RNA sequence: AAAACUUUCAGCAACGGAUCUCUUGGCUCUCGCAUCGAUGAAGAACGCAGCGAAAUGCGAUACGUAAUGUGAAUUG
RNA sequence: GCGAAACCACAGCCUGGGGAACGGGCCAGGCAA
RNA sequence: UUGAGAAGCUCAGACGAGUAGGCAGGCGUGGAGGUUUGUGACGAAGCCUUGGGCGUGAGCCUGGGUCGAACAGCCUCUAGUGCAGAUCUUGGUGGAAGUAGC
RNA sequence: UUUCAAUGGCCCGUCUUGAAACACGGACCAAGGAGUCUAGCAUCUAUGCGAGUGUUUGGGUGAUGAAAACCCAUCCGCGAAGGUGGGAACGCCCUUGUGGCGUGCACCAUCGAAGAGCAUAGCUGUUGGGACCCGAAAGAUGGUGAACCAUCUAGUAGCUGGUUCCUGCCGAAGUUUCCGGAUAGCAGAAACUCAGAUCAGUUUUAUGUGUAAAAUGAGAGUU
RNA sequence: AGCUAAAUAUUGGCGAGAGACCGAUAGCGAACAAGUAGAGUGAUCGAAAGAUGAAAAGAACUUUGAAAAGAGAGUUAAAUAGUACGUGAAAUUGCUGAAAGGGAAGCAUUGGAAAUCAGUCUUACCUGGGUGAGAUCAGUAGUCUCUCGAGACUAUGCA
C-alpha cells in the first residue's frame, strides 16, 4: 500500500511550515462502511435510558392494560469485541484523511488546503474563541461552521417536546493532544467537536454510522497516531498487544489490479461489450423469396414442371386384371 | 467537467497526483465562445484521456451553450412578470368586500 | 416508444363501494371461500404482474416525460442534461416566492415545469 | 444458486470482482474453482494449518521447488511443530503468529491479489484445503 | 312520464369531535440527603378573605404577625 | 303537548325447475305502474 | 458507440392455477444518529374536492378550497408500527319513530 | 363524474361441510385494538480474533452530559487432551487433440491403526417464564353490614371467538407402514459425483405373466 | 453474655438532574373542581372534563321581541376564530340545483350523452450583408492569486 508519506503542518497564520510527519500506519488501515456500521449501530445504544409503564396498571379495553407492558429490563447496552471496536475506529481514523469521504459526507472543505489537516502545536493555547475562528478562517475551514449555523432547524415531530428541541450538522473535529485552552476556545463555535487523541469516539469519527468526519489534528496529536494504533507489525504502545488489521488484499484498486498488463497480457480474446440481435424476426422461407436464396441455394434453378408425356403413351394394363375388375 | 461561471463556460480539471489538496485539486481552464475553437481546446486539454471522457465534456458543452443562448433570447422578450399570490391578503379583502 | 398502458383504472378493493370503514385502497381478499379472490365471471381483476407497463415507459407521463420533484432553485439546475427526459415537479411546499424562481431558471435552462403555474399570478 | 457472495466485507467483493472476471476470461479451472470458494459460507471455509500445509507441500517425494500453495480462508499456525519450511502462500488472512513465522523462516505470504498477478491461470499453484469435519 | 314520495351525485347549512400542532401532566432511570408524635403527630370537623364558585392559604394574632431582605406594586 | 325500548348484512310478487337449502337474489317465466 | 450504479449494461429461450406451507423484494406509521449548505407567515402539518398525474400493487407526487406553525426526501438505528369483523372497548349517530305511548 | 343502453355477477368473515347446505358474528361512522419483552438451548449466516477466546464484577480514566467513550490488573468461563484406488487443482508433454506421465486437496472407498474454536450481532426453531389477544364455577386470606367487599391473581383452557399492508417464486400431503407416536412418502434447503451415468406409473426384443437384453426420451444418482 | 463503622438495600419521605418514554380513548384513576363529583346502610367503589385571539379589542349603539334571542352595526390580520369559541374528518340530518325513479339497489366491461378537466404552439436553426459595438481578439501596455502560463481584473485600440 503506497500513498502520500508525508504530511505538512500549517502554523496559526495560515502559512506551511518546512516541517513534516510521516503519514502514520493507520492511516492505511481498511475502511469498512459495513463494519463500521454494526459498531455504531451497537456503540449508539450505550448511553440509552429505560421506559416502562406502571406495573400495576384487556388491550383493547378503555383504561386497560396494553399489550405486553414496556418492561425496563429490556435489552438496553450492547456488547462488541473490543477488536472489533478498534478495527471500527481505526478503519474510521482511515477514512478520514481521504477527501473524497469528506465531501461526501456533507463536509465544506472544497477549499481546505490539505488532508489530513494538521496544525501546530500553539493552537493548544488558544483561550478565545476569536482566536479559532481567526485560525479556521485562514485555514478556510470556516465554510464548515458557517453550514452548521445555517442548518439549526427546529426538530421534527413530538421530540422536540423532549429536551430535543434543535437540530444541525455536525462541523469539524479538532483532534488536540493537551489541554491547555483549546477545548474552551473552539467548544462555543457551532459544531465543532474536540476529542483527545487517546479517547477517539465512533460516534465524533463516524457519526450516523457514516465514515469521513472532517478532522483537524494538531502536530502534537498526529505524532501520537503512530503510538495509539500501532502499525501491521509493530504494536501501539498505549494499546497492549494490539495490531492493526491485515486486509483481504494490498492493492484494493480492482480496476488496476484487472487492467494490468500480468493479466491483460493471457486473458483471451474479448467479445463485443453488447452483441447484435441475430434474428430479429421469423421471416417464412415460403412466403418471402428472399429468405428462400437464403436456405436454399437450389431455388434459382428448379424448373418444377417437366413433360414427361406426349410419346406415345404405353397404356399399361393388364387383361385378366380388367377381368377381375369387372367382375361381381 | 465543463461549468459556465457568470456567463462564461471554463473547464474544471482534476487529476490523481493533485487529489490530496483540496484547495488546489480542481484545475480550471477559460473555453472561448467560438464554439469550433471551444471544441480544438477540449482535446488539446483532454487529450489521451479516455474518449468515454472526452465525450461527456463536449456534450456539455453543448448543453451549457444552449442554456445561455436561452437566457439571451428571454431577457431580449419583454416577457411577463409573475407576481404571486397571498392567502393572507386574499382571504381579508375577501371579507372586506362581502362586507361592502 | 410511445407511453401506452396496459391500463387506465384503478385496482379498487373488493366491497370496497359498499362499505365505508373499508378503505378503496386494494387489499388481497384472503377468504377461504372468497369467489371473487377465485377469478370468477362478473368479479372484479386483481393486481398481477402481468400488468405492468413497458420498462422503458414506466414512470412516464402521457407526454412521454418523467416527473422528477425539485425542492429548490438547485435541484432545478441538475435536470439541465436531462431535458428531453424528465420534467421539473415543483414540490407542494415550495412557497410563492422561490417558485418564481424555479419557473423563470427552468423556463431558461429548457427544462419542462409541470406545476408552472400555481400559487403564482401573471402581470404584463 | 451461488452466484454473489454473503459477506459484506467490501474487500471479498472487490475480490471476488478479479475473479469474476479472470474465471470468465480465461480457460483455466483454477480462477473457476477459486471464484467459486470465494462465495462458501464461513463455516465451509475451515482453518488450514500451516503444519498440514508443510506436510502437503513436502509430501511423499518432496520436490518442494517452488510451487505456491493458495487457500481460500484463514492459515493458522502450529506451535506444536518448531521448524517451519520455506513456503510461498496465498489465502484470504493470515494470523499474525503464524504470518510472522512464515516470514521470519524462508519465503513469503500473499494475499489473492498478488497470486492472480503472479499465476493468474493457476500457474504451478497447490490449492489446498482445511479439514471440513471439524 | 312531472309534483309528492323513493334513489344517487354535487352545493350549502347543521350535527359530531376524529385528525393535525402543542403541553405548568404522566411514566421511567440515575443522583443527593435524613426530618414526625404526650413540647399533642397523621387524620377530621368547624371557622376565617373588603367579595370568592371550587381551590389553595390561615387559626379569634385566621387567605396569617415578628424578624431579615428585595425595593412600588395587588389586580376581577 | 311530552315522548321510549326491542330489533336491524341487505332486501322483499310468486311460478316451477334448479341436483348441495336453493328462495332471499340463479336461469326460464309471467307479473312488474 | 460513448451501454463501468460489474449491485451496471446487454442477449437468448421456455414458462406463468393455488390452499396448508416455505422463500424473496418492497410500501407505509411514530421516534433516533447522519444528511438534503431541505421546505415553511409570499403559508408547515392537517382536511375536504367528479382537478392532473405515477406505480401491477401496497402507496406516491401535484392543482384548487379551507387552514395557520411546523415539516420532510435520502442512508442507517429503533418499536406500544398497518384492521372490516373478536355477541370486541369508548364516544358519536340513525332507521325503528313521532311509534310504543304519556 | 352522474346517467343510460346491451352483456353479466346468489352477502361478507368465521366455522361447518369434499362441496355446499349451514348455523353463527355484522345498524352505521371515528378512534383504540391482539407472536410482544426477557433468560436458556440448538441451527444458519455475517464480523473480529484464531490454539486460542471473551474490556464493561471491578479498577484506571473521562474539563466541551461524565450513566457515553477510552484504557487493563488478578482470576474465571468455554476450547485445547501409515500404504492402495477414486478423486479438486496444477505441471510435463505429444499424435498435439485424444490421452499419457505424474503431483494428488476436501473426502470416499479400502487395507489401517500435523487440533478449530471462542465472543458479538442477526435469522428461523424450540423450552420456560403472565407468553399472540379474548372468554370456565373458582379457591384462599382479610374485612363490611347467608349476603357483600378488597387482594393474593397475569389461578386454571386440549376449548370458543378474533389475530391488522402489497407483489413475486416454489407448493404439497390430504396416508402407506409398523404403532397417541416414531417411520416413510410428498415438498423443499444445503452439501456432494457425475452426462464417457444412469434412469423412466415407457414401449419392444427374447429367454423361462415375470425376468433379462433394442427403441423412445430425459443428465442422473446420493448424504 | 455484650457492642461496633464502611462496603450493601430502597415502588416511602426532602430535594435534584435527565430520557431514541406517553402526547388528552394515551401517559397515573386524575394535564382541569382528582380519590373530585357521584354510587353504595356499610366496607369500598369512582368518573367525564386540555386549546377564542397578539391583545377582550368579549360585540357600543339602533331596532323587533314579555323575555330568551334575532336583524342591522361594530372589533379583528381573519367572526371560515363570537366564550356551544384551534383545525373541524366520517357517520348522520335539513335546504337547494341536477338527473334518474313497473317489487330493490348494488358493481364490472363497452361505449354514448350531459357536465368538466387534461395541453396545446413557427421558432427557432442556418446562411448573406450593412450598421454601431465588446475581448476570451490586439505585429499591444499593468496589477492580484496560483503554477513559464492558468485564472480574476484595471487601462487603451476595435483591426
Amino acid at each position: 500500500a503506497a500513498a502520500r508519506p508525508t504530511v505538512s503542518i500549517y502554523n496559526k497564520d495560515g502559512s506551511v511550515s518546512s516541517e513534516t510527519l510521516a503519514l502514520p500506519f493507520v492511516f492505511k488501515a481498511p475502511i469498512r462502511p459495513d463494519l463500521v456500521r454494526s459498531v455504531h449501530t451497537a456503540v449508539a445504544k450505550n448511553k440509552r435510558q429505560p421506559y416502562a409503564v406502571s406495573e400495576k396498571a384487556g388491550n383493547m379495553c378503555r383504561s386497560g392494560r396494553m399489550f405486553a407492558p414496556t418492561k425496563t429490563w429490556r435489552k438496553w447496552h450492547v456488547k462488541v469485541n473490543q477488536n472489533e471496536k478498534r478495527y471500527a475506529i481505526a478503519s474510521a481514523v482511515a477514512a478520514s484523511g481521504v477527501p473524497s469521504l469528506l465531501l461526501a459526507r456533507g463536509h465544506r472543505i472544497e477549499e481546505i488546503p490539505e488532508v489530513p489537516l494538521v496544525v501546530d502545536d500553539a493552537v493548544q493555547s488558544f483561550q478565545k474563541t476569536k482566536e479559532a475562528v481567526a485560525l479556521l478562517k485562514e485555514i478556510k475551514a470556516y465554510r464548515d461552521v458557517i453550514k452548521v449555523a445555517n442548518s439549526r432547524k427546529l426538530r421534527a415531530g413530538k421530540g422536540k417536546l423532549r429536551n430535543r428541541r434543535h437540530v444541525q450538522r455536525r462541523g469539524p473535529l479538532v483532534v488536540f493532544n493537551e489541554d491547555t485552552g483549546i477545548v474552551k476556545a473552539f467548544r462555543n463555535i457551532p459544531g465543532v467537536e474536540i476529542v483527545n487523541v487517546r479517547r477517539l469516539n465512533l460516534l465524533q469519527l463516524a457519526p450516523g454510522g457514516h465514515l469521513g468526519r472532517f478532522v483537524i489534528w494538531t502536530k502534537s496529536a498526529f505524532g501520537l497516531l503512530d503510538s495509539v494504533f500501532g502499525s501491521t507489525t509493530e504494536v501501539a504502545q498505549l494499546k497492549k498487544n494490539y495490531f492493526l488489521p491485515e486486509n483481504i488484499i494490498s492493492n484494493a484498486d480492482v480496476t488496476r489490479l484487472i487492467n494490468s498488463d500480468e493479466i491483460q497480457s493471457i486473458v483471451k480474446a474479448a467479445g463485443p461489450s453488447r452483441v447484435k440481435r441475430a434474428h430479429v424476426q421469423k421471416k417464412n422461407p415460403l412466403k418471402n423469396k428472399a429468405v428462400l436464396s437464403r436456405l436454399n441455394p437450389y431455388a434459382k434453378a428448379y424448373k418444377a414442371n417437366v413433360k414427361i408425356n406426349s410419346e406415345k403413351t404405353p397404356k399399361a394394363a393388364g387383361e385378366k386384371f380388367l377381368s377381375v375388375l369387372h367382375e361381381n | 467537467t465543463v461549468r459556465e461561471d457568470n456567463g462564461k463556460l471554463y473547464l474544471y480539471m482534476k487529476t490523481i497526483e493533485r487529489a490530496h489538496f483540496p484547495s488546489k485539486l480542481w484545475q480550471r481552464i477559460k473555453l472561448s465562445k467560438n464554439y469550433a475553437k471551444a471544441l480544438e481546446q477540449i482535446d488539446q486539454q483532454l487529450l489521451y484521456w479516455p474518449g468515454r471522457q472526452i465525450h461527456r465534456c463536449k456534450q456539455r458543452l453543448t448543453r451549457l451553450t444552449q442554456y445561455l443562448l436561452k437566457a439571451r433570447r428571454l431577457a431580449l422578450k419583454h416577457q411577463p412578470a409573475l407576481i404571486p399570490i397571498k392567502p393572507k391578503q386574499a382571504h381579508r379583502e375577501a371579507s372586506r368586500e362581502r362586507k361592502a | 416508444v410511445n407511453i401506452i398502458k396496459k391500463r387506465t383504472k384503478p385496482f379498487k378493493r373488493h366491497q370496497s363501494d359498499r362499505f365505508k370503514r373499508v378503505g378503496e385502497s386494494w387489499r388481497k381478499p384472503r377468504g377461504i371461500d372468497s369467489c371473487v379472490r377465485r377469478r370468477f365471471r362478473g368479479t372484479i381483476s386483481m393486481p398481477k404482474i402481468g400488468y405492468g407497463n413497458n420498462k422503458k415507459t414506466r414512470y412516464c407521463m402521457p407526454n412521454g416525460l418523467k416527473a422528477f420533484l425539485v425542492r429548490n432553485v438547485s435541484d432545478v439546475e441538475l435536470l439541465l442534461m436531462h431535458n428531453k427526459t424528465y420534467a421539473a415537479e415543483i414540490a407542494g411546499n415550495v412557497s410563492a416566492r422561490k417558485r418564481v424562481e424555479i419557473v423563470e431558471k427552468a423556463r431558461a435552462l429548457g427544462v419542462k415545469v409541470t406545476n408552472a403555474g400555481a400559487k403564482v399570478r401573471s402581470q404584463e | 444458486q451461488r452466484s454473489k457472495p454473503a459477506s459484506e466485507n467490501v474487500y471479498l467483493k472487490l475480490l471476488v470482482k478479479l475473479y469474476r472476471f479472470l474465471a470468465r476470461r480465461t480457460d483455466s479451472r483454477f480462477n473457476k474453482a477459486i471464484l467459486k470458494r470465494l462465495f462458501q459460507s464461513k463455516t465451509n471455509r475451515p482453518p488450514i494449518s500451516i503444519s498440514k500445509i508443510a506436510a502437503l507441500t513436502s509430501r511423499k517425494s518432496a520436490s518442494s521447488q517452488n510451487k505456491t500453495t493458495v487457500v481460500v480462508g484463514t492459515v493458522t499456525d502450529d506451535e506444536r511443530m518448531l521448524t517451519v519450511p520455506k513456503l510461498s502462500i496465498a489465502a484470504l488472512r493470515f494470523t499474525k503468529s503464524a504470518r510472522a513465522r512464515i516470514l521470519k523462516a524462508g519465503g513469503e505470504v500473499l494475499t489473492l491479489d498478488q497470486l492472480a498477478l503472479r499465476a493468474p491461470t493457476g500457474s504451478n499453484t497447490v490449492l489446498v484445503r482445511g479439514k471440513k469435519h471439524a
